[PDB]
């Protein structure tokens, strides 16, 4: 008897009909507290552990940050791989951003994740154009393109890299692009020339130029300062009046 | 359905006109009430059959011959 | 949240499609799975170890071949994952035969998920209910001031979002897809990096493929699933 | 050789009744001799192909 | 109940994490005749081949396209169109939201006060090989002016044909409105 | 409120198929042996007996 | 491990301005050395001494830089570029924006003094 | 003297490139006794380095001694199975050798200049 | 059966055989559960998405406390406003907490003697190694390690504990190299 023929309409079944839908109102950050604290008293662990490297750390929303210095990469990255508390083996990713406002204007990030202990840190250095960061190729082999794209779009020089060279640009391209003083366009375009028979770069010229439309950004200020979020075992201690 | 009875009792449904048309416009033999005409002259079909599948019920026969 | 909410006939059509495509999967595992030629290109193919797949940087099929539990819609739920039941296939043997069963396994668990989704779908707003975020609707648009005036604001300068920076993941199809933002308390990001789960694995082509003749280079470029566009970005 | 040896066993399948019994064992001991050869190719491993880049099998032992 | 040193309860292996052993030639609930024949006489293969033959006699998927077209919805962005009220007078009011939300800088407005007093542009132009259709501008439209058609059969032999203008738009949106107003009919509570 | 969202049915769906089915199908493999050497061997007599008889047709001839 | 390719140079700054000579001196002679190698792998229209020529210019360029980590970096993109020509990474249309001179002349009014340049708005 | 630290042929475990590994206690308990001698002789007593691994060590190595079962061992150890306990092990053991010839305890080497470390939160500046 | 198959044709919308074909079909099928995965015409996506009656009374959905009239100030509900603020802790905070302590456990004086002895931390006068040497057992074990004098693990927000499935439940037989997680 039963076939496709005969089968159930399932639109015309009665639906699940709600009168008032009710959600609480939560802040998201509340959900946080106590990993926060957690991390905060792991960091002053690293901290103590390491005076010599960590400059500081900071801790926002289940990321913590460790701060430290171009000389102090490859011993705090040994200890962040190999230590048994803190056994970040994956690396995830290496970035750097352009903070031309700071004398040393580059800060190479790095992404680190345990599998282990399901955690994630950071890790912070600086550097300038001219002056390089120790490669961590040593320690994860998959930080080689990595560095090679901080290469190539900003112009960090990682020392002891084995195979440093542009990986997304152009063969002969002049620049790195994610510079802020690098413009969006370039400085230079593509195409065939019929009399030479061949791809030539020219000189950039745009039919439509560049809108950029970031003169209508907010003459009021946003978003105010934040919430301290901070525990109170990290506060420092006001002293009692008298 | 992609079978012979199909085509052969369509075109005893559409003529053998309608047949020679289709066979040369679409490729394939349809029958189909007539549903309307628009303001180009293009006849819209629609069909009833089992055998239609999903997305092969309506279709459109067009007055001119470079169709578009 | 969402653009717009659904349209009205959906869950019906979605569960009309999921109750049909196990078989779709069933027939591609008879052509695939248990075939001596399938098994000849992907059985010890790619292999690549747990110590070596977490130091090029691996993740998703890649890594759960190789032995690894590791999910991070279940180790650091993002949306309702932690509202939805779903197992997580890992395989031993590092091979792309592994990576294979393991999406299709993947496949499967998707249709799971589909279903108690389309189940246990709520009643609500797909979007925050705050308008200095997200669009208000039209008629209100059309009706109330502010809501304008938020209209106006959102779809010329739009939201401004606090300063700081992040760097948050998913477990993408192709493994670990994160995005490093950096917020300079403007309307437009100061820096957004994308971590591309396709960068790591052809990165680590040279290590999986040393040895390999060319027949297995092509699938060892099929089982990491390289897209190019996340590759280069 | 081998294609050699299969176009040999032509003026056998063309004189199979005239050689009666007599042509039969001799060319068995024909295709036994022949299989000797085979049995060889196959115990060398002469048209498999080699790897280079093996995989390391080694143990990791540290030096206290 | 547990102290753990550089280790959690989460990562302990579970009970069975420790796959049994492999399985020697020894240990087989098979024959080697079975298994002989399975290998001789190719049974996955043949299993593959009658599900490849059984798709031979079930229906095409294939739609015969000039003559049936596929399924469009009404959210469906597709060529682009300026509206007009039922009055005959057009719903653009020069407001340029739709210029700033453009992530692709396709639309280009200029305007100014016109003859009779009224707010409305005296240039609408859109590049189509800018425009990544998103619909970005039609949700910024607070008067349903600029709209996406369900079209895409507009495809051209020149360049200079996609740099669509004000009449090309105006005229598009006097050719389309049906469509758009099935379209409007039916997304409009929705956005 | 909600008045016009697309919701569930109120006893949900009838449950889908997401778990493998491939089922395991045709005879066990020594009944296909012995099929083969039976139709071989019927094969073999049918061929062996054709032999003889153009044998006995070329003494004729 | 992930090997380098073919001519890579791995990346080490020189404390010292003396040494850095030597590896600049270096990569000199390898440019010249790999000279013809240019020109049969890109379908090159001029001579060998063109490109040697067109080499030392480029070394010129950078010939009274005295800060040493500048000449570092240098160093390391010259290696870069030698690299990606040697191994035939560049095609023909990349490696011929260093050489703009041999292709023809690129029209009559070619300004040089103030009056040309204001006649034709580049003053 | 040497000691087995991972076995990368044999009866697979369900991780690729680990293998089965015979008496993984006494190579444990190898490591742990190197890892406390190195420390206890290369480091100061006061460091929080020193403090931190050695107590880490002590406690693995009571479990590692009391207990016989290897089970029992990777449920009291919070950290995989036994083989990659070893490797943890013998991790430490090569990191304590590095933080000798460095000297993490020692105050900060190089201290940040003061326009590092400020990212748009100072109320004045944009 | 299990919760996850397996389940009969004619529970699944799609267009099948009928009469004496589906007679054969289910006697020449691997698996006559299988399905021919053309969609039932009268049933799939009909009515049409431009033509829903359900748009005629859709209105924009709402949640309680965010649609009221009346007791619903935004400020009570500005979160992005409420946003946590971005802690960082250079090496002087570190051992001010740590030679002094914290608003949860002081060991400060008090009045202006308090007040100085903070400010001799945030200017170079007592160090960081310093203040590690100068620290009791009772502040590292404690402050700096754990209660039981071990380093603290890498913390993880949501703790996930894994459990393996095997045998009639599992996705995959026991031959097959990969294994089911829940
Ligand atoms: C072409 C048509 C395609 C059909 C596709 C369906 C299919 O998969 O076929 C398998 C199908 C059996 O699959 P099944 O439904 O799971 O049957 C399970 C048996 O009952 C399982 O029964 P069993 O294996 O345990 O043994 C029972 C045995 C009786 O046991 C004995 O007495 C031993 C017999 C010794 C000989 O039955 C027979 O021997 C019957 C005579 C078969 C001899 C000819 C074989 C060819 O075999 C057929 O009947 C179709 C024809 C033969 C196979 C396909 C065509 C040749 C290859
Ligand atoms: C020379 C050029 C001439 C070409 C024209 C040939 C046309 C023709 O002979 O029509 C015969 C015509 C074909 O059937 P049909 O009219 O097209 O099927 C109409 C039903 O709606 C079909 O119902 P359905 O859609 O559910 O299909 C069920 C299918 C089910 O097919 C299967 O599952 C069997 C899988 C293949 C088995 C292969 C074993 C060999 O069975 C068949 O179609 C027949 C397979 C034989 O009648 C016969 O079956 C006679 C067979 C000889
Ligand atoms: C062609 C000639 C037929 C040869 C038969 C054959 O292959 O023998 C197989 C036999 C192994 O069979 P076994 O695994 O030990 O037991 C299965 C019982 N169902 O092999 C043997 O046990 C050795 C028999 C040598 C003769
Ligand atoms: C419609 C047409 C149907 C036919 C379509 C077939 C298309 C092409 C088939 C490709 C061959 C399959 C294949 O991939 O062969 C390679 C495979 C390698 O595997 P192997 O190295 O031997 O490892 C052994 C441990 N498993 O090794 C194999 O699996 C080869 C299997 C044998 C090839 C078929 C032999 C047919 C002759 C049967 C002889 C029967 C007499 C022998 C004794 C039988 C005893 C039961
Ligand atoms: C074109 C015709 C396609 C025929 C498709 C049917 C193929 C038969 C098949 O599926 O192989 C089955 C195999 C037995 O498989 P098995 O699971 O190991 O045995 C227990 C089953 N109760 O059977 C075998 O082991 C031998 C393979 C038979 C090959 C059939 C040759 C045609
Ligand atoms: C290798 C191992 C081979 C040994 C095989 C042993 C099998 C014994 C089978 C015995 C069957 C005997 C039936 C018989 O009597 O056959 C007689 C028939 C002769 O044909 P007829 O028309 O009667 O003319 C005769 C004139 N005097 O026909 C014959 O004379 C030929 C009978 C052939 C029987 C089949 C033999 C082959 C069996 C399969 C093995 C080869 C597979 C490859
Ligand atoms: S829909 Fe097209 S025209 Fe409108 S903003 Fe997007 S890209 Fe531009
Ligand atoms: S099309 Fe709409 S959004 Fe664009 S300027 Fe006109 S009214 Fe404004």
């Amino acid at each position: 008897a039963p076939s496709w023929e005969n089968i159930k309409d399932i639109r015309l079944d009665p639906k699940v009909h709600v009168d008032e839908v009710y959600e609480p109102i939560v802040n998201p950050a509340d959900r946080y507290l106590q990993h926060v604290s957690d991390l905060h008293q792991y960091a002053k662990y690293i901290m103590a552990a390491l005076p010599k490297y960590i400059q500081g750390f900071s801790v926002w929303k289940d990321e913590l940050t460790l701060h430290v210095a171009p000389s102090a990469v490859i011993p705090v990255t040994t200890f962040l791989r190999d230590n048994t508390s803190t056994q970040y083996k994956s690396i995830i990713d290496i970035t750097a951003v352009d903070y031309p406002s700071r004398e040393n204007r580059f800060e190479v990030v790095y992404n680190f994740l345990s599998v282990r202990h399901n955690s994630r840190i950071r890790l912070k250095t600086y550097a300038t154009e001219v002056t390089p960061v120790p490669s961590i190729t040593c320690l994860y082999e998959g930080a080689n393109w990595f560095e090679r794209e901080a290469y190539d779009m900003y112009g960090v020089f990682f020392e002891g890299h084995p195979d440093l060279r542009r990986i997304m640009t152009d063969y002969g391209f002049e620049g790195h692009p994610l510079r802020k003083d690098f413009p969006l366009t370039g400085y230079t375009e593509v195409r065939w020339d019929e009399e030479k028979r061949r791809v030539v770069y020219e000189p950039l010229e745009l039919t439509q130029a560049f809108r950029n439309f970031s003169a209508g950004s907010t003459a009021w200020e946003p978003v105010g300062p934040g919430r301290d979020d901070r525990p109170d075992s990290f506060k420092l201690p006001t002293p009692k009046p008298e | 359905s992609s079978s012979l009875y199909r085509v052969l009792r369509n075109a005893w449904e559409v003529g053998p006109r309608s047949y020679w048309k289709q066979l040369n416009s679409i490729g394939d033999t349809k029958s189909g009430r007539l549903v309307g005409t628009d303001i180009y002259g293009n006849k819209f079909y629609e069909t009833d059959h089992q055998d239609e599948i999903h997305l092969r019920t309506r279709y459109v026969e067009y007055k001119e011959k470079d169709y578009d | 949240g969402v653009s717009q909410d659904l349209p009205a006939g959906l869950l019906d059509d979605i569960y009309m499609w999921a109750t049909q495509f196990g078989d779709r999967l069933d027939e591609i595992e008879e052509l695939l799975t248990d075939n001596r030629i399938w098994k000849l290109r992907t059985v010890n193919i790619g292999t690549v170890t747990a110590q070596d797949a977490l130091n090029l940087g691996l993740s998703g099929p890649m890594l759960r071949g190789s032995g690894i539990p590791f999910d991070i819609r279940k180790n650091a739920p993002y949306d309702a994952y932690d509202k939805v039941d779903f197992d997580v296939p890992v395989g031993m043997n590092g091979d792309c035969y592994d990576r294979y069963l393991i999406r299709m396994a993947e496949f499967r668990q998707s249709l799971r998920i589909i279903e108690q989704c389309c189940n246990d779908m709520p009643a609500g707003a797909v979007k925050v209910e705050d308008f200095k975020i997200n669009s208000p609707p039209r008629n209100l648009m059309k009706e109330d001031m502010e809501a304008l005036i938020h209209h106006f604001l959102l779809y010329t300068k739009g939201y401004s979002v606090p300063p700081g920076e992040t760097y948050t993941a998913i477990e993408a199809p192709k493994g670990e897809m994160g995005v490093y933002v950096v917020s300079d308390g403007s309307e437009r990001p100061y820096k957004c990096k994308i971590r591309a789960p396709g960068f790591a694995h052809l990165g680590a082509f040279d290590h999986i493929a040393r040895g390999h003749f060319l027949p297995d280079a092509v699938a060892i470029i099929g089982t990491m699933d390289l897209v190019f566009g996340e590759v280069d970005r | 050789p081998f294609d050699l040896e299969i176009s040999t066993l032509l003026p056998y399948v063309m004189s199979i009744y005239l050689v009666s019994n007599y042509g039969f064992t001799i060319v068995l001991l024909f295709l036994l001799i022949l299989i000797i050869g085979f049995v060889y190719e196959i115990n060398t491993n002469a048209l498999k192909i080699n790897k280079h880049n093996k995989p390391n099998t080694d143990s990791l032992i540290y030096k206290l | 109940i547990n102290i753990y040193a550089g280790g959690s309860a989460a990562a302990a292996p579970p009970a069975g994490f420790r796959i049994h052993r492999p399985a020697t030639w020894e240990e087989s609930e098979e024959g080697a005749l079975s298994k002989a024949t399975k290998y001789f006489l190719l049974a996955e293969m043949f299993r593959g081949l009658y599900v490849v033959l059984e798709q031979f006699f079930r229906a095409p998927y294939t739609i015969y396209y000039p003559f049936e077209k596929g399924p469009v919805s009404p959210r469906f962005r597709g060529e682009h169109a300026l509206r007009r009220y039922p009055s005959g007078e057009e719903r653009c009011i020069a407001c340029k939201l739709c210029e700033a939300i453009c992530p692709a800088l396709a639309i280009t407005i200029d305007a100014e006060e016109r003859i009779d007093g009224s707010r409305r542009t005296t240039k609408y132009d859109i590049d189509m090989t800018k425009c990544i259709y998103c619909g970005y501008c039609q949700e910024s439209c607070p008067v349903d002016a600029i709209v996406e058609t369900p079209n895409v059969e507009y495809a051209t032999e020149t360049r200079e044909e996609l740099l669509y203008n004000k009449e090309k738009l105006l005229a598009n949106g006097d050719k389309w409105e049906l469509e758009l107003q099935y379209a409007l009919d039916a997304d409009a509570p929705y956005r | 409120p909600s008045v016009g969202q697309d919701l569930p049915p109120v006893g949900g769906y009838e449950p889908v198929q997401w778990r493998r089915n491939l089922p395991a199908r045709g005879f066990r493999p020594l009944v296909y042996l012995a099929a083969l050497c039976g139709i071989c061997g019927y094969g073999f007599y049918r061929a062996l007996g054709g032999i003889q008889e153009r044998r006995e047709l070329k003494r004729e001839k | 491990a992930i090997i380098a390719t073919a001519f890579a140079e791995t990346v080490k700054f020189s404390g010292s301005k003396q040494e850095l000579q030597k590896r600049t001196l270096a990569l000199y002679r390898q440019f010249l050395r790999g000279a013809p190698t240019f020109a049969d792998l890109y379908e090159v229209q001029f001579s060998i001494p063109t490109i040697r020529t067109k080499i030392r210019q480029e070394f010129e360029r950078h010939r009274f830089v005295d800060d040493l980590s500048i000449q570092n970096v240098l160093y390391a993109k010259g290696h870069m570029e030698y690299q990606e020509c040697i191994n035939f990474w560049k095609q023909q249309a990349q490696f011929l924006k260093y050489f703009p001179e041999e292709d023809d002349i690129q029209g009559r009014h070619q300004p040089s003094n103030f009056v040309d340049k204001f006649l034709k708005n580049r003053a | 003297q040497s000691v087995l630290v991972q076995m990368r042929e044999g009866t697979p475990i369900g991780l690729t490139g680990i293998y089965q590994h015979p008496n993984p206690r006494p190579a444990l308990i190898a490591l742990y006794e190197a890892t406390l001698k190195e420390l206890q002789d290369k480091h100061p007593k006061d460091s929080v380095y020193r403090q931190s691994i050695e107590n880490l060590t002590a406690h693995r190595k009571q479990i590692v001694e009391d207990n016989e079962v290897s089970e029992v061992i990777e449920n009291k150890i919070g950290a995989g199975l036994i083989e990659e306990v070893v490797i943890q092990a013998h991790e430490e053991l090569e990191l304590a050798k590095k933080m000798s010839e460095w000297k993490p305890w020692e105050e900060l080497e190089e201290k940040p200049l003061e326009d590092q470390w400020v990212y748009f939160n100072k109320k004045g500046v944009e | 059966m299990l919760p996850g198959g397996p389940v009969p044709v004619f529970k699944k919308y799609t267009v099948g055989s009928k009469g004496i074909w589906e007679k054969l079909r289910v006697l020449l099928a691997i698996a006559p559960n299988r399905s021919t995965g053309n969609p039932i015409v009268p049933l799939y996506r009909v009515p049409t998405p431009g033509s829903r009656p359900e748009a005629n009374v859709y209105q924009d959905p709402s949640s309680y406390p965010t649609n009221d009239i009346a007791e619903n100030p935004y400020w009570k509900r500005d979160h992005r406003r409420a946003y946590p603020q971005t802690a960082f802790f250079d090496q002087k905070t570190v051992t001010g907490l740590l030679e002094l302590g914290s608003e949860a456990t002081p060991r400060i004086a008090d009045g202006e003697a308090g007040t100085k002895a903070l400010a001799n931390i945030a200017n170079g006068g007592v160090s960081f190694t310093q203040a590690l040497g100068k620290s009791s057992k009772d502040v590292i074990y404690g402050e700096v390690l754990t209660v039981n004098g071990l380093p603290p693990v890498a913390p993880t927000l949501a703790p996930k504990q894994w459990k393996i499935i095997e045998g009639e439940a599992a996705i995959y037989p026991k031959g097959y190299p990969c294994r089911t997680f829940h």
